[PDB]
């Protein structure tokens, strides 16, 4: 009888672990996922490109005589820089 | 304090509202703490009845 | 005898068991983390009406754009229009 | 506070995020205030991982 | 192919993104290719899950 | 063909090197394949020894 006692506790401390474990790997498979997902955030929706094809990612690389070409979802819109107001 | 056979009975009970995996983290988390207490407690109390019919059984001086 | 045998098989059984589920488990955040960061994946523009361009329909012919990017912001008037 | 709830204003904040609803300046301060969110959650991750090892661990 | 390999590529297609050196025009056709790695990819851990779960069982 | 003993030992072999971790998926599930098929079969021998021995004990 005792070593039956001691077999059964032996089964239920396993299936013990196995359900924490599988609880705290769940818990951690989704807040991993929504800090990535926050992190994805790349620059921080529109892109301006110059007439060469050369992207501008520095404002002070403009010349405030060209005609930059934005690249939107639609389309492409087109004008000529002549303000700054760097920040 | 509790017998042998409670202890068999309060670890059944604290499994089994486990494995629905329907709890609080606070909450399941904290009570797994006592599910090793009973399994460790409970071991330990069979390593001691297993020792005495050992020695009562064989020709011991 | 039979019985130590016994319980001997039985640790055996569940360390197996432990030591793939975890090296699984592993394998799914590390590819679950990379397909977000996928799935996921410039510079704003807006008129001056306080709105951030999103349709040609908002454009017009003449008007002023400004545009801020990383340093600052900028601005110019539409000089052709060629949606597509 | 609770740790379901950090998850769960994390996520609206995310969702929310994601539509693009808001603009550039107020747009940030919710991004400020998700970093928040992020540094707690994982502080209470790690303790939670810590005292499963040291009982399951055979010492 | 391997599964280690799949992820081998698809781990550095996300960084090149991440980069930004590279246009519109190039970007976008590096988005195709990492998709149908991670589509093909992700099958072949759904199965793996199904053969543990199987011999795990009562059989 | 293999007798218990070298049943217990050929599983100790495969354990030993999957948790050393240091293997491809492909490889793994096919050890661990051979693993749980290998503990199945230790098993039940033991049980035949058990239901043996009960039946030579008892008067029967």
């Amino acid at each position: 009888k005792i070593h039956r006692a001691q077999t059964r506790i032996q089964q239920l401390e396993y299936r013990l672990a196995e359900t924490l474990r599988a609880q705290l790997s769940a818990t951690r498979e989704r807040f991993g996922n929504a800090v990535t997902h926050l992190e994805a955030v790349s620059p921080l929706y529109s892109v301006t490109t110059a007439t060469d094809g050369n992207v501008l990612k520095k404002v002070k690389q403009v010349k405030a005589g060209e005609m930059l070409t934005t690249r939107l979802e639609d389309g492409w819109i087109e004008s000529e820089v002549k303000n700054i107001q760097p920040v | 304090p509790a017998s042998f056979e409670k202890a068999l009975s309060e670890l059944e009970q604290i499994v089994t509202r486990l494995e629905s995996g329907d709890l609080p983290l606070e909450e399941a988390l904290n009570e797994f703490e006592r599910g090793v207490q009973l399994a460790r407690q409970g071991q330990a109390k069979l390593q001691q009845a297993e020792q005495r019919v050992q020695i009562l059984l064989s020709d011991n001086e």
